[PDB]
């Protein structure tokens, strides 16, 4: 079932991502403008989707024959993009919970705190934090030939000075800062948004008020449940494979294709999902 | 009794005055001005964006040299602009956050405003310090001001919502004449070009021409299903714009003393805010409530063109001195400037 | 292009700068409208925090600005000049409940109850204010404590069917007054029951003026 | 009550005693403006590049 | 009020001064101040420009990373801080104000001025007439030749014409087509279809004494014309 799969998922996902963030980007350019808080973050979690949807095909370029026919440069070029565009992509859906927390739970200091400017030099400090990480990727990648296929397959450059003890001390450290702290704060701020909106006495329930609270509040829990079954499975994956030593066999070649497939879906779906829910583009659409 | 008396004294005057202008409908106008050859299409487009303004924009008007341009908004600024380069000049703090009219002297040294706060507080442009000072705070109305016109840098023509339109002065800074006869609050002020006589426009569904320089009345026109809110004069000085609150523009005349005729549209139902002119009055200019302007042929009472732009409704619009181009102010903080 | 085309942009823009930094303090604040009857206690919602039109004065409580927009001295008609408050964050009534007995206090004509209901029902269905929060007040409650222990209800509610005390008095004018709102899927009226020397009022409006940012902050992110 | 009835009654009549007014005279002399005052518009004729400075 | 300049004297050769000038009594913070001295044979020339709020700093050619001047817009004050005082520099400093729109007046108003005496592709315009013979009550005409041409497409020729007393300070008049100063009397009347310059006096009186400068503002430096001195 492998390999008439592998051309139907990469029409698919990838036509489906390329022409939503498309369709994202032209209606955010042409249908309103860069004025408040959150315009900002769909825009730029918009261009996070639209890259990773563009290194979707050369990754299924190498997912196919194996091997890549491209270049070590363009390799390193791809392995930065995909750090640094899931690094960033996680700190705007955690950056814009802790604004939506900020605003909803606090009512005195969102005024002072929500501003375009706040927003703007906020989003810039976490790409730029994104973009360490991403030059420190492109100082530590590289390539490799594997020795048991005599093939060459480019991924992290870490030679056997740094062993495995460096190699779990960032992929360990990177695990916590890409899925314990995000997956906390964002628990505890969205939570603690429902508690207090619960709080107030408007909002707290009627015949029509009530029920659009409850569509809020499966909104955000469907955006935090298709957050957790898209990078869950990568992840601890990953640090099964991590750690001391679990190896791979025929069921780890189709099942990382399955896996990477969930968070590539994530990809096509996310603009989908805000632009075609967030019912203000609705409203302006016409 | 006496009352009785006057009352019938009342209705015996109502009646004359019914008779007389029942005697006195002789003529019309829609074929002496539809008896020309028809006018076409106009398509204008924006070219100057006027945007600097962050709350929502009542009241403009045109410079000295057709080439300043002052906005009034809630903003608590007065701003005076540049058309053609679309800079801007002066920022005048206003005291008062409320203000629904503005204009620019004839001679440029000065500005006005009013609104909520029933008064009017007259600005000095040019000073040989480096600011925008008060001149002369008019006090003396108790409602809301609706429009502040100049015949010169002293007499300052002042409607309000007092019922009541007034002509002020500067060196003393009290009101010589009253100009009482409006039963509802007066919306909107237009003078003549020769800058001896004026109207104004009521609650009352009336427009009524009045002498500044006897300081009474002289004429009425009335009969009318909703307020008027958007008053203007002719290039010729013998015609009104009249636009009220049923998208309807009435075109009466400072001359015909009686009536001419009560001109409808079907297709708009939304309200008149702004009513200007033309340099040629073969075509008027209306802002209207359903977010856009249209382009009115004065003579064959057609629509030259619906000529949109705007997100909100455009509360003003101003003609320049020459015609060259139009300006309309809406409540999107913004101005269009179109030819 | 010139040096004073080049100096007048740069002022330009220096104005637009003031502008915008002037103008950022309008999300801050939080203005309030000030109407209902009169001398049904708006000097004493004044007393608590030469112009002939909107009187003002300023307050702040606990890091929060606020802007009094007393309209009572407009004497004209309401309807040309209320489409100045179309973004108003809160309405803050002052009907008397001490008004059941006295009809006018000036003449004999009508009820100032009516006239409160009548004013009520115009600026609460009203088509420029169908999604503003109401903080209504039923205040100087403390004198309705004796004028209901000897003059009968019923004197202006003929439907009271009981007898008379406070709490259902209380109740029926509640009721009277929470129903002239077409929805409460979109406003929430913040009613509480004052005096003339009632303190703690000002937490009140507070809360009510942190309900309907709340909601604003909903408003903008668009998912509301 | 009574001043404003005399007040209203004294302007109507100052209404009445007007000059010898007609309508289609104040057709006329609008219509003369109208025709004389006719081709400097910019708003109706299209001006060249050389007015219009808008830029 | 007037603009007031501090400091001056005697100074050495290529060292410092502590030159100010404490300025009060007008809007401080709109104006795009100016510096401009004279030798005390030869007339006027720039030497510093500030806008207002120090958005935008200039100088002369000849005095580029020589002096430095700053504003102080809490005090109302104007700062000159002095480097590499040579004898060329002993000139008398003026304190010029001008507001920068449509239709203002720059260098509407010029400080009583401070004497600094040091101890042991531009434009160029022009006056050809110097010390002429006037009487009063004559029609008595001026001649400027610049060296490029000031119109545009808009229309605006940027000449500007002066005025300087005998023991005092200078003045402001034409300085646009039928646009004169505040202050000056409405006989005075700037022509020029052109690159020539020349004003129309209709009628000489005792106080129309004096040396004559022309001055453009189309780029920097804003250097001056020769002294035309109108005597009797
Ligand atoms: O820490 C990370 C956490 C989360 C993610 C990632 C992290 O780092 C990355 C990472 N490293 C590795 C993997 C991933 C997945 C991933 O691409 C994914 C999510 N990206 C985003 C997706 C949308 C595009 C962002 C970056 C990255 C998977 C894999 O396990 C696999 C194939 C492969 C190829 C190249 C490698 O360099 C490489 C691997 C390893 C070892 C060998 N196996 C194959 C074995 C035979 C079965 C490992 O190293």
């Amino acid at each position: 079932a492998i390999p008439v799969i592998i051309t139907a998922v990469y029409s698919v996902v990838f036509v489906v991502g390329l022409v939503g963030n498309s369709l994202v980007m032209f209606v955010i350019i042409r249908y309103t403008k860069m004025k408040t808080a959150t315009n900002i973050y769909i825009f730029n979690l918009a261009l996070a989707d639209a890259l990773v949807t563009t290194t979707m095909p050369f990754q299924s370029t190498v997912y196919l024959m194996n091997s890549w026919p491209f270049g070590d440069v363009l390799c390193k070029i791809v392995i930065s993009i995909d750090y640094y565009n899931m690094f960033t992509s996680i700190f705007t859906l955690t950056m814009m919970s802790v604004d939506r927390y900020i605003a909803v739970c606090h009512p005195v200091k969102a005024l002072d705190f929500r501003t375009p400017l706040k927003a703007k030099i906020i989003n810039i400090c976490i790409w730029l934090l994104s973009s360490s990480v991403g030059i420190s990727a492109i100082v530590l990648g590289g390539t490799k030939v594997r020795e048991d296929v005599d093939v060459i397959e480019c991924s992290l450059q870490f030679p056997d000075d740094d062993y495995s003890w460096w190699d779990l001390f960032m992929k360990i450290c990177v695990f916590i800062f890409a899925f314990v702290i995000p997956v906390l704060i964002i628990i505890v701020c969205y939570t603690l948004m429902i508690l207090r909106l619960k709080s107030v006495r408007l909002l707290s329930g009627s015949r029509e008020k009530d029920r659009n609270l409850r569509r809020i509040t499966r909104l955000v829990l469907v955006v935090v449940a298709v957050f957790v079954v898209c990078w869950t499975p990568i992840h601890i994956f990953i640090l099964v494979e991590a750690l001391g030593s679990t190896s791979h066999s025929t069921a780890a070649l189709s099942s990382y294709y399955f896996c990477i497939a969930l968070g590539y879906t994530n990809s096509s779906l996310n603009p989908i999902l805000y632009a075609f829910l967030d019912e203000n583009f609705k409203r302006c659409f016409r | 009794s006496e009352l009785d008396q006057l009352r019938q004294e009342a209705e015996q005057l109502k009646n004359q005055i019914r008779d007389a202008r029942k005697a006195c409908a002789d003529a019309t106008l829609s074929q002496i001005t539809n008896n020309i050859d028809p006018v076409g299409r106009i398509q204008m487009r924006t070219r100057r964006t006027l945007r600097g303004h962050l709350a929502k924009i009542y009241a403009m008007h045109w410079g000295t040299d057709s080439r300043l341009l002052v906005s009034a908004s809630q903003d608590g600024k007065l701003i005076i602009w540049d058309s053609y380069t679309t800079n801007k000049v002066h920022a005048i703090p206003l005291r008062s956050s409320w203000v629904m009219t503005c204009a620019y002297a004839p001679s440029g040294n000065y500005v006005a405003c009013g609104g909520l706060d029933n008064i009017c507080s007259i600005y000095n442009l040019k000073t040989r310090e480096g600011n925008v000072r008060v001149s002369r705070e008019l006090a003396g109305h108790t409602g809301y001001l609706s429009c502040c016109r100049f015949l010169d840098d002293n007499q300052i023509v002042t409607s309000s919502g007092d019922t009541t339109c007034a002509l002020w002065d500067i060196e003393t800074g009290q009101q010589t004449t009253t100009f009482t006869g409006h039963t509802g609050d007066v919306m909107s002020l237009s003078l003549a070009p020769d800058t001896r006589l004026f109207v104004s426009g009521a609650c009352d569904a009336s427009a009524k021409l009045w002498d500044v320089r006897e300081g009474m009345c002289r004429q009425t026109f009335t009969g009318h299903e909703s307020d008027i809110n958007a008053i203007c004069f002719f290039p010729n000085g013998n015609a009104f714009a009249t636009g009220s609150d049923d998208a309807t523009c009435r075109l009466f005349d400072l001359r015909a003393d009686q009536e001419l005729m009560t001109y409808s549209h079907d297709n708009i139902i939304c309200g008149i805010t702004s009513v200007s002119f033309s340099k040629s009055g073969r075509l008027l200019l209306a802002g209207y409530d359903d977010f856009n302007c249209n382009v009115w042929d004065a003579l064959k009472a057609d629509r030259a063109g619906v000529l949109a732009g705007h997100d909100n409704r455009v509360s003003c619009l101003g003609v320049t001195d020459d015609g060259m181009a139009v300006a309309t102010g809406s409540w999107d903080s913004f101005l269009k400037i179109w030819n | 292009l010139s040096a004073e085309d080049k100096a007048a942009v740069e002022r330009s823009k220096m104005i637009d700068r003031n502008l915008r930094e002037d103008g950022e303090k309008a999300a801050r604040e939080v203005k309030l409208l000030l109407l209902g009857a009169g001398e049904s206690g708006k000097s004493t919602i004044v007393k608590q925090m030469k112009t002939t039109g909107i009187v003002e004065t300023h307050f702040t409580f606990k890091d929060l600005h606020f802007k009094m927009f007393d309209v009572g001295g407009q004497r004209s008609e309401r309807k040309k000049w209320i489409h100045c408050f179309e973004g108003v964050t809160a309405i803050i009534f002052c009907v008397a409940l001490s008004d059941y007995d006295l009809v006018l206090a000036e003449d004999e004509e009508m009820n100032r109850m009516h006239e409160s209901m009548k004013l009520f029902d115009s600026i609460c269905n009203n088509k420029w204010f169908t999604d503003t929060s109401i903080i209504l007040f039923l205040n100087k409650k403390d004198l309705f404590e004796e004028k209901i222990k000897k003059s009968p209800l019923t004197i202006c509610y003929p439907e009271y069917a009981g007898s008379n005390t406070y709490e259902e008095a209380a109740a029926y004018i509640q009721c009277q007054f929470e129903d002239l709102n077409k929805r409460k899927d979109t406003k929430e009226i913040y009613t509480h029951f004052t005096c003339a020397t009632d303190t703690k009022n000002v937490q009140f409006v507070f809360d009510a003026v942190t309900d309907v940012i709340i909601k604003n902050n909903l408003k903008d992110c668009g998912l509301f | 009550s009574i001043a404003q009835a005399r007040k209203l009654v004294e302007q109507l009549k100052m209404e009445a005693n007007i000059d010898r007014i007609k309508v289609s005279k104040a057709a006329a002399d609008l219509m003369a403006y109208c025709e004389a005052h006719a081709k400097e518009d910019p708003l109706l004729t299209p001006v060249p590049a050389s007015e219009n400075p808008f830029r | 009020v007037q603009l007031v300049e501090s400091g001056g004297g005697l100074v050495q050769p290529g060292g410092s001064r502590k030159l100010s000038c404490s300025a009060s009594g007008f809007a401080f913070s709109s104006f795009g101040m100016h510096w401009v001295r004279q030798a005390p044979e030869k007339g006027l020339e720039w030497v510093a420009y500030i806008s207002s709020g120090s958005g935008t700093i200039y100088y002369a050619d000849t005095v580029k990373g020589r002096f430095t001047i700053s504003r102080d817009d809490p005090k109302n004050t104007l700062f000159l801080q002095m480097t590499s005082l040579r004898s060329e520099d002993t000139a008398m400093y003026y304190c010029v104000r001008s507001i920068y729109y449509y239709g203002s007046s720059p260098f509407d108003f010029w400080g009583q001025g401070t004497t600094l005496t040091v101890s042991s592709s531009d434009i160029v315009m022009t006056q050809a007439t110097s010390s002429v013979p006037v009487t009063p009550g004559e029609s008595v005409s001026i001649s400027c030749r610049s060296s490029k041409s000031l119109l545009h497409s808009n229309g605006n020729t940027y000449l500007y014409w002066f005025l300087q007393r005998p023991g005092q300070s200078p003045q402001l008049l034409i300085y646009r087509m039928s646009n004169l100063a505040s202050g000056v009397p409405d006989r005075f009347s700037g022509s020029g279809s052109g690159t020539a310059f020349t004003l129309t006096i209709s009628r000489l009186e005792a106080e129309d004494v004096g040396v004559y400068y022309c001055m453009q503002h189309l780029e920097y430096p804003l250097t001056f014309g020769a002294g035309t001195k109108l005597e009797l």
